[PDB]
């Protein structure tokens, strides 16, 4: 019955149109403060000194 | 700092190219895993189980 | 001199290319019949009355794909029980935002309204809402057969509610802004749009005047055949054009030229030049005080959610255009 | 012990010397210069006396 998308494409749709649009819209650079990340690795070296 | 600013970009540069290979491969691997262990696994367990 | 310059620049930067803005028109009305229809079927519970396009596209000159298609979805509530409170009025004492109260339950008891799914406390919410038309939207509508009918790929957007032509085959694209909204008010103006207010209560509304902004500049200028839309479409054009300018919107443009508006000048296109080096002046000394007070609402300060020294940095890019008029353009 | 101050109270009266003494700590190493460096583009550091900065 020809009608609202379902069953089988449908979950195609949400492995692509949902799923991989969804994938899409993350970061890559979200949470990226050059500032924040300065810190993150004076903390990665930590007690030591670093070259 | 500005030396380690530029040494930062770098870092962001390299933290976004490999995520993007990462999340490319996430989209692929995903579904695969739910069409693996719930959907052709229920299509064909259903029989028996009805 | 700028005087030409403007003239060229409307031609060349603001005028967008009429057979798109036809179709753009066409899809709008298109899209809205077809999200008419479904909502018919998905939500036969809930009263929702005929979708209306409308924004740039059709306020103003040929805007085509500029900026949003502006789709109106009526929220029919049942008139005498839900009432219109002032968000300040509430412990979320947010003067912005607004609420739809639930009233007359000892005549009407919730659950007998299609509108009481959406009933929190004594209060609709725009929340619940957004969320079950937004996924109507995301999965639910069978975009499919919308790209076969209508000969175009048109899909959901991934932010707010949304929706991107990402091409119609006649060489088109666009971009739809859905305004779920409770008609409001006999003027046909004045929404109460089902807001995605994130903090306090989620479940806020927000006062649409934005058709009243339009409808003010429109009358300004048929008050004395003046030219303060016009004004208004360069300045859109000349934000499109310039990234320093991207933090102002259409509505930051508004603002704006609705205070310019209000007053008794040249308003002709011949004094354009003149009247685009006032429109700097006064946003500029805006940005200079870091405060831009909405026409229709002067708490609110357009410019409190952009950084000081971005906001004066932009003042001194403009700064720059008046020194050089002809730059912006 | 009603007020924020009451912390500085010696006898009956605020003690200027202990303000000193926290507030100077805490420039001296709570606060943290390598981030006020790096924002600001900087060396910026404490002084070895009185209460004092050194850019």
């Amino acid at each position: 019955e020809t009608s609202e998308l379902c069953g089988g494409a449908r979950i195609c749709y949400i492995f692509h149109e949902t799923f991989g649009r969804t994938l899409e819209s993350v970061d890559p650079l979200g949470g990226l403060n050059t500032i924040d990340i300065l810190t993150a690795i004076r903390n990665a070296t930590g007690p030591r000194p670093a070259l | 700092s500005a030396r380690e600013q530029r040494d930062c970009e770098v870092i962001e540069r390299l933290i976004k190219s490999y995520f993007l290979i990462v999340r490319k491969n996430i989209q692929d691997s995903v579904p695969k895993a739910v069409m693996h262990f719930l959907v052709n696994h229920v299509k064909d367990t259903l029989q028996s189980e009805l | 001199t700028l005087q030409e310059r403007l003239l060229a620049f409307e031609r060349d930067r603001v005028t967008i290319p009429a057979a798109q803005v036809a179709l753009a028109k066409q899809l709008a009305g298109d899209i809205a019949l077809e999200l008419q229809a479904y909502f018919r079927s998905k939500f036969p519970e809930l009263p929702f009355g005929a979708f209306v396009p409308g924004g740039p596209l059709y306020d103003g000159l040929q805007a085509g794909a500029a900026d949003h298609v502006r789709l109106l979805v009526p929220l029919v509530l049942e008139p005498g029980l839900w009432s219109l409170v002032p968000g300040v009025d509430t412990v979320a004492r947010d003067p912005r935002c607004w609420a739809v109260r639930r009233t007359q339950l000892e005549f009407c008891p919730r659950g007998s309204s299609p509108w009481d799914r959406f009933l929190v406390g004594g209060y609709l919410s725009s929340r619940v809402l957004l969320e079950l038309l937004r996924k109507a939207l995301a999965a639910s509508v069978n975009w499919p057969a919308i790209g076969s009918l209508l000969g175009c790929l048109i899909r959901p957007s991934m932010a707010s509610e949304e929706l991107l032509l990402e091409v119609q085959h006649e060489r088109l694209e666009l971009t739809v802004a859905v305004l779920v909204a409770v008609p409001g008010v006999d003027a046909d103006d004045r929404l109460l749009l089902a807001w995605p207010l994130e903090g306090l209560a989620g479940n806020l509304w927000l006062q649409d005047l934005y058709p009243v902004e339009a409808a003010r500049l429109r009358a300004l200028d048929d008050h004395d055949a003046g030219t303060r839309r016009r004004l208004l479409l360069l300045l859109c054009a000349v934000c499109r054009g310039c990234s320093a300018l991207g933090q102002l919107g259409r509505g930051h443009l508004t603002q704006v030229v609705l205070r310019l508006g209000e007053d008794n000048v040249d308003w002709t296109e011949e004094a354009l030049g003149e009247r685009f080096l006032q429109a700097l002046e006064l946003l500029i000394g805006s940005l200079e005080q870091a405060s831009l007070p909405c026409h229709f609402n002067p708490s609110v300060n357009l410019f409190s959610s952009l950084r000081e020294e971005e906001i004066d940095d932009i003042g001194y890019a403009l700064y720059s255009g008046l020194q050089e008029p002809e730059g912006l353009l």
